């Protein structure tokens, strides 16, 4: 009776295949063809952050593009002041492995969280004036690989047990968990209205969750190997991900398809975090080579490089604003580019 | 066992994922080039700004 | 997608000889390290031969070498296990496994029990 | 060495060709120190993966080389190159005495290296706990301070030509210009103070070092078989025999001469304190751009030609 | 602008006794050595963990005044290629085995392959590993009893003689230790085949109890860094 399932889900995922390949009329080089290109981009950085110990893997920025937090493997999590270099905060943690990092959009809390299983909130302005750990969301059982907030109160984890959940903070139970993947889940994004948002795992597959139903509302099925990073385009209908296939790709929400590819045959190394530009014509990622590269997202030629780094860009990020783009790496440096 | 659980899961999920709209992928890159091409004077990074107004300068 | 697809089973005398046709599509095939692995009736997943990117580095499992000949065509996009010689113990379903990246001699997870990139096996029966 | 009234300047018996071809090769001489020593001290302090303490050693022995060959040695090409002084006495003392400084604090940078190394490879799990920031600035200070106290108290106050006759010493001038003059005491006490004891511990230092690696190659080849001898043959050959080559010719005649009333024929003294200038043009070449790291440094600094090959593409 | 004076003065303090509190947590830091306990299994690593004295569970044991990290990776899912990257900094990687599990599924090429998937690996090759051999005991014991089918099971047992540059401690007649060293070749075959140089395997086949467990750690430990440092220096 297992098979008479299974052909099911064979005619099903049938229809779903020839749905897409009805819907793909063309495809987005026919139509960006004829469009000018963004030429080189030339970016060179603008500050370095120092004062990291170890291999940092984690960064975010703040909503008003200034304040940034960046967590390292020496169970550091500074925030700092990008503008002038300053440090602002420094917060020592439990665990010395932390894998992810998150400045809260209002700015008065933190996250980080690591193979501890334990995502740590940190409140940084409390009366006191010092920061504490406002609380412990426990109940994973894999390993935190990125968190992010929705608001002050509730935020968003996924976990390396293959499932995502999303947390109350001021109870510290999940509000709601999402186990439709196969693999580990290794990177996520919020819609800018933060009603959806995706969860890349290692399942070569990426996944569209309704953060207030719970369900996958979509799969999408384009890589092949582990995907390591994911971010929305800024209108929220679309999205990159980049995988261990050396290849960034993307994908769209309302056609359910793969729209285009990014890679290059002298690349064969695999990708570690994509990011966009306040408008999306600019897709940066972050391969295993030492350094980046800055695609024109419509046209899928190399726009530019950023190699300034020595070991390897562990996290990359664009603020708010798009003023600049810093890049946390394997040799403990925060490079802001502009 | 729960591996027949885990099939009809996927199956009404597969049924769930099979039954929404789309749209030609022709309008989605229309959508997604009028995006860049109306925010493209709003990136920094896109169209550099002068030294005087980039704060990291 | 990737998708792993094994041909090939059933019953089968002791001494009597088989062929497992791994047939992948959705990925590149000629890239990645490919390997065949089992589950005997009861006990866990146990790995049993690979076979490197150009079929040029092969290994087997103990009880397996100069029994079971692995083999691979990149242009048809295949891989082969011919099992010459059975035993009883041989009864298992065998898997169809890939290394989760390219251009790795490292394969580290494709015995685990939730492996993604593995395919769902067949049923090899050796008894009278 | 026999004191006369009216020193003979025109002694350069030299055709202009020959003596401007002395000048080209010393010259020659001046620029590789100045370079070499000024990447050494540039690409050091650009990057900031080339920060370890370890490398604020060679940080600051580049330091020493390229101020001996901005301040120094063109002041001995032209005494070497012309057998007269022509820039006056008072720049004389403070110039002999500006040179034993930076040659002494040259091989105390080396000697810390060789000790640096020491506990390297003979402290291990210790190390970066024991040679920290502090201490390695301590072993800095020290280096660039004792020297110029032991210098610039030793000529000034003619503590040299002390405790030696001075008809003998007035004589050792030979028309004065700026020829080194060690009394026996005090040639002993700088040939200790300046080389003999750094190189006794760079010695001591290396042979300890070189006996490890042996057997750490013995080992290695033991357990895993299924070099010019070593690797440690080759590249303490090199740090060792460049600085015995280039510095113990010229203790080793400045410490012998007041003894045995040697006149050392000014040929000698110039090819002799030249091969001690040659350690301090050679020193980045065997400390610096010997290793790797290093040199991948350098080739990221021209970024703007070359491209790396991303792991070169490895492929079974 | 002199609230912004203000401003940057104060936060000029905050950094400065931010950079205070960092320095000294790096003279804390370098002087600290970072491990890991590898478990393939129920090899040991219950034992094993108390001679060196939820996720990681991290241990800080001290032999000879030096700061050992120990990071006892459990809870994590045998899905193992995405979290043993964050490893590499570590100057070991203590792996635990069940050398008398040979044939008990099969718990020593499950656990030898996974040596060699971590020898080959691209962010692993710098890492060392310490190979302890739990159960030797057991093994031996089979060996003598006549349970040892590690001539069928691993039919390639016989070519294989003891080594005559043996060492076998008393009780272990020449047979017996024919497997406690038969696992020793194969761990060393996979060593010796991928071969870089830059990584070494410490093998330790040793009973499921012993003080000679954080003296082996720490003796390993040492050699590890002697080599590290002598091949930084292009010196070996
Ligand atoms: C001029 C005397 C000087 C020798 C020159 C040769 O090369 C360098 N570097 N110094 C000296 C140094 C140390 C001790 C005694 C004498």
């Amino acid at each position: 009776e297992l098979d008479q399932l299974r052909q099911e889900a064979e005619q099903l995922k049938n229809q779903i295949r020839d749905a897409r390949k009805a819907c793909a009329d063309a495809t987005l080089s026919q139509i960006t063809n004829n469009i000018d290109p963004v030429g080189r981009i030339q970016m060179r950085t603008r500050r370095t952050l120092r004062g990291h110990l170890a291999k940092i893997y984690a960064m975010h920025w703040g909503t008003d593009s200034r304040l940034l937090v960046s967590a390292s493997q020496d169970g550091k999590l500074i925030i700092w002041d990008s503008y002038t270099t300053n440090k602002v905060h420094a917060i020592p943690l439990r665990s010395s492995w932390v894998m992810t990092c998150a400045y809260a959009p209002s700015g008065n809390y933190v996250a980080c969280g690591g193979l501890d299983n334990i995502c740590s909130i940190y409140n940084l302005k409390t009366r006191e004036g010092n920061v504490r750990v406002s609380r412990e969301l426990a109940g994973h059982t894999g390993y935190l690989s990125c968190c992010r907030f929705l608001d002050d109160n509730q935020i968003v984890t996924s976990s390396g047990d293959t499932t995502c959940a999303l947390w109350d903070i001021e109870t510290g139970q999940q509000t709601t968990t999402f186990t439709g993947h196969t693999g580990d889940v290794m990177s996520l994004s919020l819609a800018p209205d933060t009603r959806l948002f995706v969860s890349g795992a290692c399942d070569a597959s990426a996944k569209l969750w309704d953060v207030r139903e719970g369900m996958c509302r979509q799969t999408f099925t384009g890589h092949e190997s582990d995907i390591n990073a994911i971010c929305f385009f800024p209108n929220g209908n679309a999205f990159a991900t980049g995988s261990d296939d050396a290849t960034c790709r993307l994908f769209d929400l309302r056609a359910d398809q793969e729209l285009m590819t990014y890679s290059h045959d002298n690349i064969i190394c695999g990708i570690t975090s994509v990011s966009f530009s306040k408008s999306g014509r600019l897709l940066l990622a972050g391969y295993d080579d030492f350094n980046c590269n800055v695609w024109d997202a419509l046209k899928a030629d190399r726009a530019g490089v950023l190699a300034g780094h020595d070991n390897r860009v562990s996290c990359l990020g664009v603020t708010d604003d798009g003023m600049a783009v810093a890049t946390g790496s394997w040799d403990s440096f925060l490079k802001i580019w502009n | 066992t729960a591996s027949i659980a885990q099939a009809r899961k996927l199956v009404e999920q597969l049924k769930m994922e099979a039954n929404i709209d789309r749209i030609k992928v022709s309008k989605a890159a229309a959508d997604l080039m009028a995006y860049c091409e109306a925010h493209a004077k709003e990136d920094p990074l896109l169209t550099p700004v002068p030294a005087s107004e980039n704060p990291f300068r | 997608q990737v998708q792993l697809q094994e041909s090939g089973g059933g019953l089968v005398q002791p001494g009597g000889s088989l062929r497992l046709s791994c047939a992948a599509s959705g990925f590149t095939f000629s890239n990645y390290k490919m390997n065949w692995v089992r589950q005997a009736p009861g006990k866990g997943l146990e790995w049993v031969s690979d076979i490197s990117q150009s079929g040029a580095s092969i290994s087997y499992t103990g009880s397996v070498k100069g029994r079971f000949t692995i083999s691979r065509d990149n242009a048809k996009n295949t891989l082969y296990l011919q099992m010459n010689s059975l035993k009883p113990e041989d009864t298992a379903v065998y898997y169809c496994a890939r290394c989760p990246a390219p251009f790795t001699r490292d394969c580290f997870d494709v015995t685990s029990t939730t492996y993604a990139y593995r395919g769902q096996g067949t049923q090899v029966t050796v008894s009278s | 060495c026999h004191n006369i009234i009216n020193i003979s300047c025109v002694k350069n018996n030299w055709s202009n060709d020959v003596r401007a071809s002395l000048y080209s090769l010393m010259v020659l001489i001046i620029l590789t120190t100045l370079v070499g020593n000024l990447i050494v001290i540039v690409s050091i302090s650009h990057f900031k993966q080339l920060h370890t303490p370890t490398n604020w050693l060679i940080h600051s022995m580049a330091t020493v080389d390229f101020l001996l060959g901005c301040l120094v040695m063109p002041y001995s090409m032209v005494r070497s190159a012309e057998h007269c002084w022509y820039f006056g006495e008072v720049f004389c003392k403070i110039h002999t005495s500006t040179d034993i400084m930076l040659s002494s604090a040259s091989i105390w940078h080396l000697s810390f290296i060789s000790i640096d190394r020491y506990y390297a490879v003979c402290d291990p799990l210790r190390y970066k706990a024991k040679m920290n920031i502090l201490v390695i600035c301590v072993m800095i200070f020290i280096s660039w301070s004792v020297p110029a106290v032991f210098a610039f108290g030793m000529i000034f106050l003619e503590l040299n030509f002390k405790g030696a006759e001075e008809i003998y010493y007035k004589h050792v001038h030979c028309r004065g210009g700026c020829s080194v003059f060690f009394s026996k005491i005090s040639g002993v006490l700088t040939f200790m103070t300046s080389f003999y004891i750094p190189g006794s511990i760079m010695l001591c230092v290396y042979y300890r070092i070189y006996l490890i690696a042996k057997e750490q190659a013995r080992l290695i080849s033991d357990a895993n078989q299924k070099s010019k001898e070593r690797k440690a043959v080759k590249t303490l050959g090199i740090v060792m025999g460049v600085f015995l080559i280039c510095w113990c010719p010229f203790f080793i005649c400045t410490v012998m001469d007041p003894f045995l009333h040697y006149i050392i024929p000014p040929t000698l003294n110039d090819v002799l304190i030249w091969f001690g200038y040659l350690n301090s043009t050679f020193n980045p070449m065997v400390y610096a751009f010997f290793y790797p790291w290093f040199r991948k440094a350098l080739k990221m600094m021209l970024f703007g030609k070359i491209f790396q090959k991303d792991s070169s593409r490895c492929k079974l | 602008t002199e609230d912004q004076r203000n401003e940057e003065k104060a936060q000029r303090e905050a950094n400065k006794k931010i950079e205070k509190q960092l320095q000294k947590d790096k003279q804390v830091y370098r002087a600290t050595h970072r491990l890991l306990l590898l478990g393939a299994g129920e090899s040991g690593k219950s034992t094993i963990v108390k001679q060196m004295r939820s996720g990681i569970f991290e241990t800080k044991f001290q032999v000879d005044k030096v700061n050992f990290h120990m990071f006892d990776v459990g809870a994590q899912r045998d899905e193992r290629r995405k979290w043993i990257q964050c490893f590499n900094d570590v100057t070991a990687i203590i792996f635990v085995v069940a050398s008398s599990s040979y044939n008990m599924t099969n718990r020593l090429q499950e656990a030898l392959k996974l040596f060699d998937s971590i020898w080959n690996n691209k962010w692993l090759r710098d890492t060392s590993v310490i190979l302890f051999l739990n159960k030797q005991d057991l093994l031996a014991e089979k060996v003598l009893a006549g349970k040892s089918k590690i001539e069928d099971y691993f039919p390639e047992f016989a070519r294989y003689t003891t080594p005559e540059d043996a060492t076998p401690e008393p009780g272990e007649d020449p047979r017996v230790t024919r497997a406690k060293y038969f696992i020793r070749d194969e761990f060393l075959r996979i060593s010796t085949a991928s071969g870089d140089g830059r990584h070494y395997c410490y093998p330790h086949f040793t009973c499921s109890v012993d003080t000679e467990n954080i003296r082996r750690v720490f003796n390993d430990c040492r050699d590890i860094i002697q080599r590290m440092h002598l091949r930084q220096y292009e010196l070996l």
